[PDB]
Formats: C-alpha cells, structure tokens, sequence
C-alpha cells in the first residue's frame, strides 16, 4: 500500500520541533516514517545529503504534486533578502514557496513557524515572520508550542489522512482538540487559585504542595494549548505547571519570548 | 582542482554548507560554513538575567537543556550564588540522561548511514549475522528471528514506491564496506535505539517538566519542589519512576552501542588513520556535586600538540586560566568587528557580504584558546580524561579496544585516537561513562533527601545598580560550552555564547588557521565529487550543530 | 479410600478448598466448595437501576469489566433500551482487550508453574533452548541471550535463599515432564507476558478511565464523549494512542503464547485424555456489532452429549429458549431455598452449616440448564464455533494442533478436547481470536465516527411504578455470564448474578449430580498425596475465580 | 543481599488490589517482587499450595518475625464468628491476627481493608469491618481505593524500606502523598465548575467538550486523593472524570457504594 508523502522544511528552526518526534509514542517516529507517511524530504534524518537531497525534493514535488503535507519548523527571515538562512545557495522563503505550490495541505510546526517565536522576539535582527505571511494566499495549519507536544502534529496530519480534510481550527488556524482552550480554562491547579493558595517562590512551604503558581508569573490564564491535559512525553503528570514551573506561555504570540518569566498574566 | 560543494549536508542539526577543493582525487582544502543566522545574543540582551535561560535554550533543541543550563550557571557566576547541591543532583541527572539521548541518536539516527549500506542489508542471511555476535555481546535482541523482522520492514519499504529518508543514499557507492550481515545487524540496532533514546528523555521529561526544551531551573537552583509527603510534587512515587528508566538505560549502551562502535571500527580501520581536526584539545569539568558549585564528577582541561603530556588540568569553572583565554574573531565571518574579541566585550553586528574564498564565508565565529585553535566534544573530554589518568575512563577505552582486537586482531593506540573513528569513539565512551553519573547522582539525591535536605533554590540578590560579570560553563554533548553575562543596571547588557560546535565548524580565524572541520577534511580521500561520502563521514564524526554554532 | 484437602487452592482468584477421596492412586470422588461469601446480589438491592453495575462490578477485580457490561445489559433489558452502536464498539474493545490480559495470565502467572519447574530450568542450556525453537516460532525474544538473562534472575533467586512465592512448589515431582531447555524457556515467557498483559490493559485504561475497574459505562451507553476537534474527550489523538496498544498484542499471543499451549501439550498428551468436566456446554454469543444490541461477532449455544452435531445455536440475547432454561439450586450449598431457583426469582438467604460430604459444603450454587449440568468457558465457546463451522475458530485450533503435530508426529480430534489440555487450548484460541475482534472493532468504530456519529447514550427511562425484568448475557473469560435485575417502582427489587465459575464449580445439585469442576477430577492419577499437582492441574484448567464464583 | 519480607493475606477481597500490581510500572510486579521485597505469602501467585503454601506462611511468619510487612486486602467479616471467610478451616479474621502479632508494619491496601468498602455496604451480610477495627491497638495504614493506584501502595513500601519509617500519614492514616487533597481541590476541569459549565447528560455538548461533571454526580468535592494527579496505569490523562465519567467517591467512606452515581456531592 502507498504512504501519504510529506515534505519537511526547516528555516530558522533549533530542531526541537523535528526532536519532538522522537519522544512520540502514537505513532513512534519509526512507525510514522515506516508505516504512516511517506518521509520524502527531511534533511535531519535523510540518508542523501547535497545534490541528492535536492534531488529527492524536486523529484517528490513533481511526483506527488497536489498529495503531500508541507510542513516547515523555524521563522523565515525576510530581512535583506532573506539572507538569513540559505540552503543550497537560495533564501528558505523561496525553497518554501516553491514546495508550498504543490501542496495538498501546509502545516506550520512549532510557535517560530506559526507566530515567528524566539527569533522574532526582541529587535527581532532578521526580520523573522511566521508561515503564514509568507504564504499569504494560502491555508497555513498553525500548530504553536516550543515546541508543541508532537501529538498536536500527528493527530492533525492523521485527521488529514484518515477522513480527507484538516481537523476543526480556530480563528488563529489552530486545531481545536489542542488549542481550543485556555491552558488557564482546564489546569488542576485552578483551585488553589481560587482559594488564593499561591506559590511565592520556588522551594517555599506552598510550592511544596503543588499550589497555583500565578504570582511565580505563570502563563496560563492567556495561553491557548492543552499542556495541563495531553502534558508530555506520555508517562504521565509532566508538564511544565505540574514539575513546579509556571507556563511562560511559549504557544502564545505577544505572551511567550515577549514577558518577563517573573512578569505577572495581568502585566503588560 | 575541481571544486565541489555540499549544501545541504543532512543529518545534522541546522544548515552546514561544506565546499572543498580536489586535487588527484583527495581534498586538498576546505571550507565550513554555517549558513543560518538568528541573533540569539541580540534578542537576550536588555533583559532580567533571569529570563535568559528560557530563550537562549532555543539556540538549539538538539542540545536542548545544554544551553539552559549554561545560562542560568552564567547569571550565578555573576552574582556569586552557590547553587543548593539537591538541585545539582537535578540539573546533572538531566544533563547526563539528555546526552545519552543525544549520542545513540548521534550514532544510530544521524551518522550510521555514512557507514551501513540498508540495500546490502536486504541480502543478508538472517541467521549469519545473529550467529556473528555469539560472545561479542549479550545482548538479547539479536535473534535472527528480530533480525529478519527488521528485514522484512526494509524489503517492505524497498518494494513500496517509496524510501522516503532512504532514497538515493549512498548505496552500492565504493566507500561501504559493511558484509550484508553487518548491515542488517547495524539497521536493527538504529530501530532499537530509538527505544533506548525514548527511554532516557523520559528521565529527562520527568524532572524538566517536558523535552524538548526543559523548564525547571532557575538562576539560584531549580523549580522541583522536594517534599516526598507531598501531593503533586517531587515525591518519592516520582523519583521512583525517574529511576525506572534511569535502569532501562544501560544495556543498550554498554551492549549494542559500545559494541556497534567497534564492528564499525573493526571494517573501516583506514578511519583511525584520517579526519583529525586539532592538536589541541580542551574540555570544562562537569557535574558539579557540592554546594559551592564544584566537586566535578568529570574533569576537563588543555592539551596541546596532540601530546597528552601537556595536560593542564581545569577544575573549577572559576578557573581564571580558562576565562582569561578564550576569545573570537569575526575575520573571516559576516559580522563587522573582526579583531579577536573577548566574550564578555564581544559584539555580534552582521555584515553580510556573501561567499568570499579568501573573505567572509560563514555565520559561525572562530574562536581560540590563547590565539590557538581548538578542538572540542566528546574526542577532547575523552583525551583530557585519559592524560588525567581517570581508570573509569581507560577502562572504558579498553573495553571497547578489546572488542575491536577479538574482531580484528589489532589494536587501538592513543595515537589512532586522534581520527574520524577516535572522535566517534569518544562520544560512546562518554555515553557509557554517563550511565554511572545517572546512578550515583540519583543515589545521592536519594540520601541527601533522606538527611532532611529539601532545599532547592536560594532567591538571587539581583542589584538594581552596578556592573556584574559572569561566566557559565557546561561540558555539552559536542563539547564546552559557555555563556558570558554582563549585567548593568539590573538587566543584561551584553550577551556572548560561544558554543562547542562553533570551536569545531568555525571558519579561518584571526591568523587565517582554518578550524577543525575545515584541517579535518585535508586528505580525505573522494571516490565520487559528486557523492562525497567520504567527507560527510568526517564531518558527521564533530556532531555538526549550527543553529547551536551560529545562534 | 484416602482423604486429602487442598486449602487453599492457590493461583485462583479467590478462596477455594478442594477435598478427594483417593482409591489406588487414583481420585474416585470429589468436592469443591468456594469458602468466602460476600452477598453482593443483597448488597445492590434496592438502589436506582443505574447505580448497580458500579458495586456489581466489584464481584470480581480479576475479570473486571465483565459484571460491568453485564449488569448495564440486564438494565438495558430491562428498560427495552437499544444501545448506540459507537458505544458497543468502546464495551468490545475493553472487554476484548481485558480477555486478551487475562488468558494470558492465566497461562502464565496462574498455570504454568503447574506443568513447569524453575529448579529444572537452571540445568537448562540456552543455546539448546533456543535452538529447539527455530522454525517452530518467529517470536524476536527467544535468543540464547535472552534466556540468559532469564537463567541468571533464577540463578540469583536461588542463590538469596528467598524464593518466596517460588519456595516449596512442586519441583522435582514426578509428574514434571519438560525437559530443562523448555522449563526455562516458559519461564522467559511468562516473564515476557507480563508485558504483553500490560499493554493490553492499557487498552482497557483508555477506554474504561482506569483498571481495575472501569468507569466509563451507563445504563444506555458509555460515557465516553466522542468528539475528534474536542480538547480533554475522545479525540483522535486518544483514538490513535489506544491504536498504538492494540497494536503491541498480536506477535506475543501468536508467537509465544499460541506455540507454547502446543508445546506444553506435546510434553503432556496425557492430559488430553483425562479432565473432562461435562458433556454439555453453553456459551453467549458476544461482541454485538448493530444498533439493536445484536449482530454478535462471536457466535454462541448449546451443545449435548458431547456431540457437534446436537448444537443448537443461539445468536440472541434476549433467546427465550437460553432464558427460560436457567436455575440455581442450593441443596448443597450454604443457602436456605434448596429448589432449583430461576434468577428473577432468585433468593441467597445464607444458612451457614459446616461441612458435610452428604449435604451443604459450598458457598456455590448450582446452576442447571432445563436440568442438566453444563460447563462453560472458552472450551465451551470453542466448541460452540467449531459446531458453528467458524472458519477462523477452525482454522486457528488447526494451527496450534499442526505445531503439535510438527512436535510428536500425532494429531488431536475433537473428541480429545473434552479434556483439561483442550480445555487450555480453547482458551488459547479465544485469545488469537480476540486480536482480530479488536483490530475489527477499533476500525468500525474510526468509519463510524468518519460517517457523522458521535452518538455514545440514550436516556434511560425508568418508570417510578410497574415491574420491569431484564437478563444481561455476556460471554466473560470463564463462560456465559448473567446478571438478572427485577425492577419494581423505579428500584432493584431482585439481583441475582449467575456467574460462569458458578456453573463449573458448583456443587452436587438438586439430584445430586456434580458439578464440572467435581466430574474432572474423578480418575486424576495421584503420584504422592501429600503433593496433590495433578488435581491442581485440573483444577486450574477451568481458571477458577471465586469471588466470581459466589459473590 | 536479601530483600525486605512482605505477607499479604487476601480476606473478603476481589483480588482488584492484587491486580493493580500488574499495571505497576515502578516497580513492575516482576521487579516487585525478585528485586525490591521478597514476597513471602501470597494465596494467587505462589507455587505451592494448600499445606505446602501454609507451611510457608508458618515459616516466615516466625523467621521473620518483628521484620515482615503485612497487607491485608478485602474486608474482614466478623458476623457468626468469622465463618464468612474461611481458609484452611479457620475464619481469615484468626490468620489477620496472627500475623499481625509480628508484623514490622500493617497495610490495609483498598477501601475494602481500609473502611469495609463495597462489602461493608448496604445491609452489610455479613458484617464486614476494615482493618484497623480488627486490629484495635496496631498502626494501620491505609491505602484506599477501589483499587488504589498500586503506586499509593508502592511508593509506600518503598518509603519504609528506603527511610525506615512510614511516609507522613493524615488523621485517617492515609499517606498524605496521595490522600492529603480533595481531588475537587486540583482538578483541571474546575474552571469549568467555577465558570457555570457541566455536563449534564452523556453525549451532549458540554460532556463532549470535557466541562466539569458535578452535575452528573461527581464526587471530587468529598472525596481525598490523587486520581487527577497520579491518575491512572502511566499512561497519561487516564482517570475516570478525564474519560468523562464522574468520580464515585470509591476511596472515601460514605461516598463510594452509599451514594448514588448520579447524586450529588456537597462542595465545602
Ligand atoms: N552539544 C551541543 Fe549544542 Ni545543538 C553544540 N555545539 C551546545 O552547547
Ligand atoms: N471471567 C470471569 Fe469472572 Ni472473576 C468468573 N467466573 C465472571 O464473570
Ligand atoms: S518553535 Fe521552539 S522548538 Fe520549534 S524551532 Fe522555534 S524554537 Fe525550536
Ligand atoms: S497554575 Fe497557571 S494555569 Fe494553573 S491555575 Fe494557577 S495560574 Fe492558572
Ligand atoms: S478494594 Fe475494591 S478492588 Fe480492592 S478488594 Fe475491595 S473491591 Fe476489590
Ligand atoms: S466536580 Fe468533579 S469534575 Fe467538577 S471540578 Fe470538581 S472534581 Fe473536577
Ligand atoms: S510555556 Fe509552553 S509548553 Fe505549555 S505550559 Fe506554557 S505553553
Ligand atoms: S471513584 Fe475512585 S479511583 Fe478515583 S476518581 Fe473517584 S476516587
Ligand atoms: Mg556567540
Ligand atoms: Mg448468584
């Protein structure tokens, strides 16, 4: 039986949105790589390097034109030129419209792809936007995090495969059954904030009783994500929040690289 | 002569452009390019010293914790803060299970196709290859019923349209020298490891809340709250899970990867004899298990003139000798400021002028030691524990030295480590070395914990006037790392890593002295410029990372 | 004529004394007798219809799940209610995948230190062991080092001098047959089970909220809510982490679990003739499929006489030929009502009298079908689908009978079934079975999703006045499960649970005829009295739960 | 080097609680039981049986007297003097006390050992009591639920062989690790409890968009716990309110088996 192909680009990324994929439990990257889509370019794990992999790229974006899932991890610099980040003697934004032509579906991993993240944070030296801007015309699936839990990945490029269309999203192009709600809107800890039962800081009486971590500066009364419910890495309690730490909100724009750890959620 | 380039080369992290020159069919010279820029120093600065690690950890999540590590130790030399010794038994069993991931996935999932060719494996005989490792490992997964599972999954991906990360690699090329068996042996290891890899991120999750990109430090200690009475904390049901795969661990390393190292060494022993980088080699002491932030389980140092003779000890990442000569030069970089800088007076403005032979041709700076270029990774934290005489580390050596010897009869000398094959070597004895740093600095977490000690964090005293310096050292999976902190007025005003693979890939420095990638490849040998495995082999050996090297 | 005990039976749920009379060596007369009494039928009464199958569940944490569903039935029978077809699709699957769990401990855990020996085991060669299994199993865990290590855990627990649950078994009895290489190879099986076990209740975890004991029914349907695009409810992201579990089943129970019920039979052939427990059998049909509670997946009936030919199927749970047929009598059991009892008319009135060979000894009932005294259970369900001419049914006992063959150059008829060791293999083909029922059910319920429905309740109506009688069938590990609920004036004014060890451990009945687990035992060979395994053996063929049992 | 000696002795029980053990993951049962203690007595994994297996209880009952830990699960019925449970002819109630004389430490593992559980409920049979009514004058702790997650019990037993002593227990002797919360007081759907959001029938729109099940009967608010923090088998986002079932109240006396599942709770 023929895999759904899929091609991956990495602009300005630090690789954990790839890295994500090796924690993932459902399928495991080799279950997903062997037997649920068809890896067709991916310059982290492929066996070509230099002009075979440009090879394999071009021959995957004639060969299944109109049938693969673009995705890309990393902003994309549009400052002088987009020399920023060159692969093959060529800005990414190019490599990037080229492969978004072809594509049945594009997705923008991880809060630098979907917003422009960390590298467009500050005075943000490279002019590093998200997918989205530079594929104007185009449907860009945004699954934010830093990196997000893979399964916000899989489970979107499932839904694809499975039932023929992208999964139900909100206004911001985010799928619901991840980003559909305030970190904030589902957290156990919700009721030690209600009761005022607050951590001050780290090592203290009530953060050793896993009380709200509000005024330690957490994130998520205004982070969207579903970190205090899907968590990670599948074993069960971990999640940021639940090891001790508040949500810096990562997933969200103007909230994740923009405030102060310590900076409070009604804080601007 | 003829002049080839490699852009992109894969199975890194981050985009590496390497181009060289051929002459009678060897490299003659060699350029290394890292061809992606951020500005994460830019986008740290004017900042609480506090919030740094959060967003400097994004300079790479391959090395995820490495750099958040590296930030926060930075902010504390700068305001002289003692870390709580419990939450040094948390960042080192982090540090420790992170690079274990790192290097099975180093071996396996980004460098074991330079030397496995998977279209041989599909003619092995199944039976042959279990039969081959009868008494060279223990190993329970070597069936030659696992083995023709592990076929069977090839053939299947062959026979589909599709190979997909395996199309068009180098197969059949001349340099793949692996029987059929061996091949297949090497492929059912790749799919074990990334079990054994799951496994040590899971240690990893389990403390830093999540992974990639960890969230549970803080400049003064870490967010884990010690209380074992406590609901939702870190309680003994919790490290009781952590140390369930802390066990999972071992095995994997000490009986397929340690092993695999040596067959691998045993059909390719021209590969001790090529691909040295440096003559001189220097790593930072790591794992640090006192209050006082010293006390390294691992020590570092400098050697020069690949002699272990001259070995310099470092212990302690206050060490003036250490800050005092690391400098980086922009000379041969896009970036204005050329004269070797200092990292706490660095600057990082781009001038990007495109490739230039003799110019500019990389986002990476070059760094030296005392104007000298260095070497740095798992090679040089090997050579400077060997000089040191740790018999942990020899003994590790030798194990898989004799390995080497039952397969071929020869042996390894100190000499043939200074090659493709002894820097490959150095990562795995580290990756076996580090399984009992998880053990001993679980046990004394445990007993620490047991004598009352719960404390995990020491609020920082951040002045709100003044000029405060600081430096944070981390002995990272591809090597030392640092992070140079200057704090003025409250915030932080300037801010300079210079990470272990910008020591390796960077560019000609100050005195046009090329860097290890760049010496390396000089005598490689190229059975087809337009395949050069050969050279992708070398380069693989360094763990090339450029996101990390360029930032 | 000796007389022995066995109290307690041990490797069961539950509490169980056995007595035999022994003449030449041989047991000429039995009695079993479940010696803990709960009252969980009085304990239900009077309570909403809907809150029962939460405290009816509790009868047993061994075959959770199983008085779960049936109790939901009987309710939904009851009330005339038609359960939504995505909500029969999540009951299949748990139940399915806690069979799967089950069986396989039952094998392992609960059986095989019946017919194996650990002492043996340690004068095993693993190379041999693993050699004499080439070509009889494609399983990846069967290598000369993975028996190993097995050997060594043994040697270590030896060596300690706490053998605690291994101490004082049956080692070096004359009735142990293996030779040492397979001793120790079903000791790395039964290690490796416990795997495979866990995987399938994390299944059952994901579905059911938790197990033991799931909390995801209702009177009307599941309380799973279906929505692919809802965060925190069953969404697709959940759908494929249960996908990736159901998954990791199927090589365990084909490749080790199927093989080595023919090995332990190959090593026993015996014990194919010997151990029959009845010459009527009953099971349910199971895994409804349609939106009317029918289209079961399984088949189910009745057989007599021991003879294929007289099955009578039954396809329906609400069969009034199945329903009308049923009755418990306590005429030698610790009750006070001794007539044969229909369920809706049921009464457990304790009368506690002692022990007596020729009155009450048991805390059992007797169940009868029109009379007649039934075994039930997989070999009672295999039987069934064979009559049925199940293909699958027949063509999975062919292939554990064709290793059998492959072993002793022999062959097993139907008529050796009827037997402790056919006993044991309907089970083994139950489970093989119930991997397909899985893959089936989680695919029906991704298109049904796929098509629009995300229906998993309807509303039960429950009149305050009138008088309403449902019966829920449920074909659980051990056999046809029933739990009987009489409604009157919106509360339970009778329940009665008519449970499958109830029918196989059962006592003498109204005309004195013994129940299977009785009729088994006469003609048992007996080595030493004093060391009773070969009752044992028998015994826990039937896979005895006794909380089950009495309730 | 020899490992810590446990007897667990099986009364009324359902055999859930020794099941629990087979989910474990730290330790695994096989773990449990060849590597951290050495399980000297239990009726549904040993060897032996009848007079064999009751001679091993003889024998470790005095080698190890004053060093064992005993368990107990199931309720323990003292109605017509003991003959409720019966084993090897005497009623479990005498074999409780025997092994209690010499017992190092005394678990009651599960509601059914700890408060009487579902065997205690209703009309109570046959009289069933908890653990520590039999054994008035002993330390017992208890470990409820119906079953716990073994790692309650785990975690305790390891707490003892590692520190010497019983981890830190409530009023009720439940280890405060796991029983020293409502699980009302973190719970990650009490935004929507606070918000006005409920499900109030299986199936309907808010049950599908996991809101808060109180007003289905949850009985989070009266009963202490970790079901939504631990959870359940380590898998990650498993317990019965996250499945969308409400909580029963199984680990709390009162709650489980005396309410209703649709009744309602009282909210401090
Ligand atoms: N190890 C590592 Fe990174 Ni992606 C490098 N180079 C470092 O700090
Ligand atoms: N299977 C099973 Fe139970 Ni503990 C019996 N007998 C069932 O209903
Ligand atoms: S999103 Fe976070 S993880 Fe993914 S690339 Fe950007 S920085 Fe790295
Ligand atoms: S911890 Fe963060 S998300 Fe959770 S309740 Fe407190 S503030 Fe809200
Ligand atoms: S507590 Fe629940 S699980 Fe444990 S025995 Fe009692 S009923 Fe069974
Ligand atoms: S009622 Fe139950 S579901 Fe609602 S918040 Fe309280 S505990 Fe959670
Ligand atoms: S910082 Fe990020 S990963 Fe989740 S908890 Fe907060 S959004
Ligand atoms: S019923 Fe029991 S298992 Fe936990 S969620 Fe409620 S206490
Ligand atoms: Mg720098
Ligand atoms: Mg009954």
């Amino acid at each position: 039986p023929q895999r759904p192909p899929v091609i991956w680009i990495g602009a300005q990324e630090c690789t954990g949105c790839t890295e994500s994929l090796l924690r993932a439990t459902h399928p495991t990257v080799e279950n997903l790589v062997l037997e649920t889509i068809s890896l067709e370019y991916h310059e982290v794990l492929s066996a070509a390097f230099g002009h075979q992999v440009e090879e394999n790229k071009h021959n995957a974006l004639e060969k299944y034109k109109g049938q693969y899932v673009l995705v890309v991890d990393g902003s994309i610099p549009l400052k002088d030129n987009g020399i920023y980040c060159m692969v093959a003697g060529e800005p990414i934004v190019d490599h990037i419209r080229r492969a978004a032509e072809g594509a049945a579906a594009i997705i923008a991993i991880g809060s630098c792809a979907a917003w422009g993240g960390v590298a467009a944070a500050g005075v943000n030296p490279t002019g590093a936007v998200g997918l989205q801007e530079v594929l104007p015309g185009k449907t860009i699936i945004n699954i934010p995090g830093c990196p997000p839990n893979p399964h916000n990945f899989l489970a979107t490029v499932a839904h694809i495969i499975t039932y023929g269309k992208p999964p139900k999203l909100d206004a911001k192009n985010r799928p619901t059954f991840a980003y559909g709600r305030l970190i904030h809107e589902h957290c156990e800890r919700r009721p030690h904030f209600d009761a005022g039962r607050f951590a001050k800081e780290f090592g203290d009486e009530g953060h050793r009783e896993g009380w709200c971590l509000y005024h330690l500066g957490c994130k998520g009364p205004e982070t969207y994500g579903n970190c205090s419910t899907l968590q990670f890495c599948d074993v069960g309690g971990v999640w940021p929040v639940a090891i001790g730490h508040p949500c810096y909100g990562c997933n969200e724009e103007g909230i994740g690289f923009h405030k102060g750890i310590h900076q409070l959620a009604h804080v601007e | 002569s003829q002049r080839i380039t490699i852009d992109p080369v894969t199975r890194i992290e981050g985009h590496l452009r390497i181009d060289c020159e051929i002459e009678n069919g060897v490299v003659s010279k060699a350029w290394a390019s890292g061809t992606m820029w951020r500005g994460m120093e830019e986008i740290v600065k004017n900042r609480d010293p506090r919030d740094a690690w959060m967003i400097v950890q994004r300079i790479c999540g391959v090395c995820t914790t490495t750099h958040a590590i590296s930030s926060v130790r930075a902010a504390e030399s700068a305001l002289n803060i003692d870390v709580p010794v419990n939450a040094q038994y948390i960042r080192n069993i982090i540090l420790a299970a992170h690079t274990t991931h790192d290097h099975i996935v180093h071996f396996y999932q980004l460098s074991a196709l330079d030397w496995v060719d998977i279209t041989s494996a599909l003619k092995a005989d199944p039976a042959k290859a279990s039969a081959m490792l009868n008494g060279v490992s223990t190993w329970h997964l070597n069936s030659a019923e696992e083995f023709t599972k592990v076929q069977n999954k090839i053939k299947d991906l062959v026979a589909s349209g599709q190979l997909g990360i395996f199309a068009n690699g180098c197969w059949g090329h001349p340099a793949m020298q692996l029987p059929p068996e061996v091949n297949l042996i090497a492929v059912a290891h790749y799919l074990q490891a990334l079990e054994c890899q799951r496994d040590a991120n899971r240690v990893v999750a389990l403390l830093g809340g999540k992974t990639p990109h960890i969230q549970n430090l803080a400049v003064g200690g870490v967010a884990n709250p010690i209380n074992l009475d406590g609901l939702g904390v870190l309680n003994l049901e919790r490290l009781m899970y952590i140390k369930s795969f802390i066990d999972k661990l071992s095995d994997f390393v000490e009986q397929v990867y340690k092993v695999d190292t040596a067959v691998i060494a045993a059909f390719y022993p021209e590969w001790l004899e090529r691909g040295q980088g440096a003559v001189n080699y220097l790593s930072a002491p790591e794992f640090p298990t006192d209050g006082k932030n010293g006390s390294f389980l691992f020590p570092g140092g400098y050697i020069t003139d690949a002699d272990l003779s001259t070995y310099r000890p470092i212990t302690s990442h206050s060490d003036e000798y250490l800050i005092k000569g690391i400098q980086e030069s922009a000379k041969h970089a896009w970036y204005k400021d050329e004269a070797p800088q200092a990292p706490w007076e660095g600057t990082t403005v781009p001038d990007y002028t495109g490739w230039s032979d003799d110019g500019k041709y990389s986002w990476v700076k070059a760094p030296t030691f005392y104007g000298k270029t260095v070497e740095v990774g798992p090679l040089a934290n090997m050579l400077c524990k060997l000089a040191a005489k740790r018999e942990s580390t020899h003994a590790k050596l030798n194990e898989i030295v004799a390995i080497y010897t039952k397969l071929t009869g020869k042996t390894i000398e100190v000499a043939q480590l200074h090659s493709t094959l002894g820097r490959i070597i150095g990562r795995t004895v580290h990756c076996c070395e580090l399984q009992n740093v998880l053990q001993d600095q679980y046990n004394a977490l445990i007993v620490n914990i047991g004598k009352g000690d719960h404390t995990t964090f020491v609020k920082p005293d951040i002045p709100a006037t003044g000029e405060f310096k600081g430096v944070g050292f981390l002995e990272a999976p591809r090597g030392m790392l640092s992070h140079w902190m200057v704090i003025k007025d409250g915030i932080i005003s300037n801010y300079q890593a210079v990470v272990p693979s910008t020591w390796n890939s960077g560019p000609r420095n100050f005195n046009d002295e090329v860097g290890p990638y760049e010496r390396s490849l000089v005598g490689t040998p190229i059975a087809d410029p337009n395949k050069p495995l050969e050279v992708v082999r070398t380069i693989h050996s360094f763990d090339p990372c450029m996101s990390c090297a360029v930032h």
